C-alpha cells in the first residue's frame, strides 16, 4: 500500500517533467573528446571529458540529417524527452543535452563496465543466481515504467550496462511509448519480439514480460530461445516451441514457460496480480526485492576497474565531429 | 549441439532493432 503512494508521486513527477522538458543545458566546447565508443547508422557515442570538472561522460551524437533520412525524428525526440523525465535506480540519467547546426547531443555518466552483451558473450552464460540478480532489476524497472503507462519494447543485453557496483543501467528509450490500451508498431529486436508484436493484432505492456523471458533464457543459456539467420525465420520460430538446456533448473523452466507464454492472457506479469506473480515465483524465492531496489545486495560480478578505461568497448576509426556553418533541420528538432 | 547450431545459424553479434 505504501508502494501505491511511491508510484503515485513518481507518476506526478514524470508527468511534470514530460510536460516541461529541460533543454540546452551544455554546449560542445564544454567537452574534450577522448575516444569513440560506438557507431550507428545515424550517430555515434563518444567518451568525453568535461573540461571544467574532469568528469567522464558518454556523449551520444545524432546527426540531424541522418535522423531525418532514416525516419527517426519521433524516436530521437522521444528518447531525450523520456530520459529527462524518468527517475529510477536502474535507468541511465541524462546529465546534459543540447543541439547545434548539425547534431543532437545527449550526455550521460560514463559507465566503463560496458554492456551486458559483451560480458555475457565473454563468459558464455551466467549462473542462475547471477541471471536472477539482473532479472530482478529488470522486473522492478518494468514495474516502474509500466506504472507510468510506458511500454519499454527495447530489452536486450545490448541495451543494459553493468555499473561499478555490478548493477544494471538501462540505456535506450526511443521506443518507449505511453500505452494504456493497445499499440501496433512492428518495433524492437527480432529475437526479443513477442508473438503479438510480429502478428498484426495489437499488443500491450505484456510484450515486456515476454522479453524478460527471452532475456532470462539468453542470460542463463548463453543464446536466446528462438534463433535463425534472418529476421523472417526468427519470427516463424517465435510464433512458441521452446527447448530448454538440460542445466536449467525446474524452477527456471517453470518461470520461463509462464513468461514465454504465447497466450498473452495467461502470461505472467499480465494476470490479475500483475508483477507479483513474478516476484512470488519460486525461482525468485531468494530475491530480497527491497534490498535489490536499494542496491544493498552484493553483486555477483563487478567489472574490473582499470582506472576512463575503454577495455570493455571495441575500437572505432576516429572521425571528425563536424558542425556545419548552416543550421540543418531546425524546424524538425525545435523541441529538443 | 543447440549452441553449435546458434553459432552456425544464429546471430551471434550485436543485434539491430527493426
Ligand atoms: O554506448 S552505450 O553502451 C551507452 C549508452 C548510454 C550510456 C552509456 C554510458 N557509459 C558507457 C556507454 C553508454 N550504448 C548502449 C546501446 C547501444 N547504442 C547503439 C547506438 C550507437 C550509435 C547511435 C545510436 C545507437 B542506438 O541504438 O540508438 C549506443 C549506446
Amino acid at each position: 500500500e505504501s508502494v501505491k503512494e511511491f508510484l503515485a508521486k513518481a507518476k506526478e513527477e514524470f508527468l511534470k517533467k514530460w510536460e516541461s522538458p529541460s533543454q540546452n543545458t551544455a554546449q560542445l566546447d564544454h567537452f574534450d573528446r577522448i575516444k569513440t565508443l560506438g557507431t550507428g547508422s545515424f550517430g555515434r557515442v563518444m567518451l568525453v571529458k568535461h573540461k571544467e570538472t574532469g568528469n567522464h561522460y558518454a556523449m551520444k551524437i545524432l546527426d540531424k540529417q541522418k535522423v531525418v533520412k532514416l525516419k527517426q525524428i519521433e524516436h530521437t525526440l522521444n528518447e531525450k524527452r523520456i530520459l529527462q523525465a524518468v527517475n529510477f535506480p536502474f535507468l541511465v540519467k541524462l546529465e546534459f543535452s543540447f543541439k547545434d547546426n548539425s547534431n543532437l547531443y545527449m550526455v550521460m555518466e560514463y559507465v566503463p563496465g560496458g554492456e551486458m552483451f559483451s560480458h555475457l558473450r565473454r563468459i558464455g552464460r551466467f549462473s542462475e543466481p547471477h541471471a536472477r540478480f539482473y532479472a530482478a532489476q529488470i522486473v522492478l524497472t518494468f514495474e516502474y515504467l509500466h506504472s507510468l503507462d510506458l511500454i519499454y519494447r527495447d530489452l536486450k543485453p545490448e541495451n543494459l550496462l553493468i555499473d561499478q557496483q555490478g548493477y544494471i543501467q538501462v540505456t535506450d528509450f526511443g521506443f518507449a511509448k505511453r500505452v494504456k490500451g493497445r499499440t501496433w508498431t512492428l518495433c524492437g529486436t527480432p529475437e526479443y519480439l513477442a508473438p503479438e508484436i510480429i502478428l498484426s493484432k495489437g499488443y500491450n505492456k505484456a510484450v515486456d514480460w515476454w522479453a524478460l523471458g527471452v532475456l532470462i533464457y539468453e542470460m542463463a543459456a548463453g543464446y536466446p530461445p528462438f534463433f535463425a539467420d534472418q529476421p523472417i525465420q526468427i519470427y516463424e520460430k517465435i510464433v512458441g516451441k521452446v527447448r530448454f538446456p538440460s542445466h536449467f533448473s525446474s524452477d527456471l523452466k517453470d518461470l520461463l514457460r509462464n513468461l514465454l507464454q504465447v497466450d498473452l492472457t495467461k502470461r505472467f506479469g499480465n494476470l490479475k496480480n500483475g508483477v507479483n506473480d513474478i516476484k512470488n515465483h519460486k525461482w525468485f524465492a531468494t530475491t530480497d526485492w527491497i534490498a535489490i531496489y536499494q542496491r544493498k545486495v552484493e553483486a555477483p560480478f563487478i567489472p574490473k576497474f582499470k582506472g576512463g578505461d575503454t577495455s570493455n568497448f571495441d575500437d572505432y576509426e576516429e572521425e571528425e565531429i563536424r558542425v556545419s556553418i548552416n543550421e540543418k533541420c531546425g524546424k524538425e528538432f525545435t523541441e529538443f | 549441439t543447440t549452441y553449435a547450431d546458434f553459432i552456425a545459424s544464429g546471430r551471434t553479434g550485436r543485434r539491430n532493432a527493426i
